[PDB]
């Protein structure tokens, strides 16, 4: 058996890579985790051997720590590659961008002897600069999982575009719940008042999945976010707080000043 | 919809078309007015409901932020 | 006329998002910067009618700021544009990361009444979490162009993946040479001294370009950077100096501590 | 030739499997000559550009600077 894993993108259809479809197209059994039943149609058109992996989070209001949820997804995957198939995880946007299961289930396979690899994907952070106009070089950019933000120490550089992913379940530290309180986003708010004003403007992002879909970029201080409806597809960008100053110490190092730069 | 809406997703033409008349396009390929309106609304649970998946629950997380 | 802005990826032919190959084969023309010749006869296989932006790059040793090869780039898109051509702009990897040219031209199309968008793509960052196996989300991720970094004052968190994109012309703040001297590294060596001790073990990353070819992936100490071999497509990953470390104030805010983490 | 067979093995899963399994056998195959295959398998990305016919096809990739706008 092997294992590929690929991404889907963000939109329906048409967002994958030309190889990463040939990859689904020619599996022996597909493993999915994708955004609705639109792309869910479109894979199983594709390829009609496929194994659904949202079956594996908490069902009907089961206590279910999502640890144990993606345990499980890497358990499903393997048991195919270990009896012989073909495998494709196929996984919405970049599988490997704040994704532990294909990371985990090719560190699984590759210990237990089997060919596996990751094909890149274009991720909701490929989205936003996109649809935002922004380059993550133009000032930087630091992406960060909000509740990792709140549970331990980072530094984020003002100057940058800072994502926050999974801003929906900020602060939530069961990993059993869908989505976090307005109490936890408040303590978020005091937190990041460290380098960014409270009325600091701040974007909601969610990238289209469906190609007559806008995507949301909803503008707000960062205020307001408490009472913001959030959904667990929901990126919080934060635009920079500072404009960037000169490094006048390592200017000398390199004998030049401002007026020098072309 | 699955239909239109797959192949508006991958085709360059069909989806510049669309750009310029989407009223006339989703006619063209039988959408129903109160289709039509989800779309124009931007009622992606109503869509949901008239394609035949809203049954259909998707959570969409995979990671956590508590290591190891 | 209208604009649309394509990324075609790292990898020859089948890294191009399946919708994005649809607009450049439907494009009246196409304003090219690809890798190679292998990838140049692809697109001029789906599309005879291309443009090669590599010409407004200095040629025959001649002193080039680089911003007058940006501004020249963008002013050939918009006269397609302004002609009445249904144009696709079509750059390597996603076309709007540390890429001015993209948004500059939908900037100015857009200011000019015209229709203009930017469609994602695979960035070199995408393929380096696929080569490396690193997930961003694990303990967060920063991007840098190496010369801001230098120039300006940007803090990073040594607890992220770090990239330094641009690596080969660290310093070279005239914007008319292709590359910088050993010199210039050696004082980024220093200034990254600051948060990353000299033995700290940094990766020189290349993408493929090619399906027969293996990515670069050399692992060295920091101290030895400024002797390493770079090519203008380097990224320098480094990797996080410090663990993650539990944030005390915010937990005893949300009342919990380390052993409740779920 | 030798592009014909990059752009197809790039796009193409099955033949991507079938090149994964046996590099030599494939690019024997597909019309490779040996010294096409030796820069192939000693990574001579440099030698593979002149046997495609170069004409000095010369990129430089930098369409970004970090001296602010
Ligand atoms: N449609 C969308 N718009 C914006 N952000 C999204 C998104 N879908 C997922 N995300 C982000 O990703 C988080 C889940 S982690 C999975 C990310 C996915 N691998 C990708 O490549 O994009 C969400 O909590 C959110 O922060
Ligand atoms: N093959 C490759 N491998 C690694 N990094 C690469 C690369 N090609 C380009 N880059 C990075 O990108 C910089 C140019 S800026 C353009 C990046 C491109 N839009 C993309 O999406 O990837 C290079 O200096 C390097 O840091």
């Amino acid at each position: 058996g092997s294992l590929v894993c690929v991404g889907t993108g963000l939109q329906l259809a048409g967002q994958i890579s030309v190889l990463s479809r040939s990859y689904i197209e020619h599996a022996d059994i597909v493993f999915s985790l994708l955004p609705d039943g639109f792309s869910q149609r479109w894979l199983t058109k594709l390829n009609p051997n496929v194994i659904n992996l949202q079956q594996f989070y908490a069902q009907n209001g089961e206590v279910k720590n999502r640890r144990d949820t993606y345990e499980q997804m890497v358990n499903a995957i393997l048991d195919a590659v270990r009896a012989g198939k073909k495998t494709v995880c196929a996984l919405y946007g970049h599988p490997g961008v704040f994704a532990c299961v294909s990371h985990m289930a090719i560190t699984r396979a590759k210990a237990e002897g089997f060919s596996a690899k990751m094909e890149p994907g274009i991720s909701a952070e490929a989205c936003l600069w996109a649809d935002l106009g922004i380059d993550p070089g133009n000032s930087g950019h630091q992406s960060f999982e909000a509740s990792q933000f709140m549970f331990f120490n980072h530094v984020p550089d003002p100057t940058t575009h800072l994502l926050l992913w999974q801003i929906a379940i900020a602060g939530e530290h069961t990993l059993t719940q869908f989505h976090t309180s307005s109490d936890r986003l408040q303590i978020l708010v005091e937190q990041l008042n460290q380098w960014y004003p409270l009325d600091h403007e701040v974007v909601i992002y969610e990238a289209a999945n469906l190609p007559i879909q806008a995507p949301r970029i909803e503008r707000l201080p960062l205020a307001n976010l408490p009472q913001a409806h959030l959904m667990p597809i929901s990126t919080l960008l934060i635009p920079p707080a500072k404009k960037l100053e000169y490094n006048y110490a390592i200017l000398a190092k390199l004998g030049i000043g401002p007026e020098d730069l072309g | 919809l699955s239909d239109f809406f797959t192949q508006l997703g991958q085709d360059a033409q069909l989806m510049e078309d669309y750009k310029q008349n989407p009223e006339a396009v989703m006619r063209a390929h039988g959408l129903t007015d109160e289709q039509i309106n989800a779309v124009m609304t931007g009622d992606m649970e109503k869509l949901k409901t008239l394609s035949g998946d809203s049954s259909y629950q998707s959570y969409l997380v995979i990671s956590h932020g508590n290591g190891d």
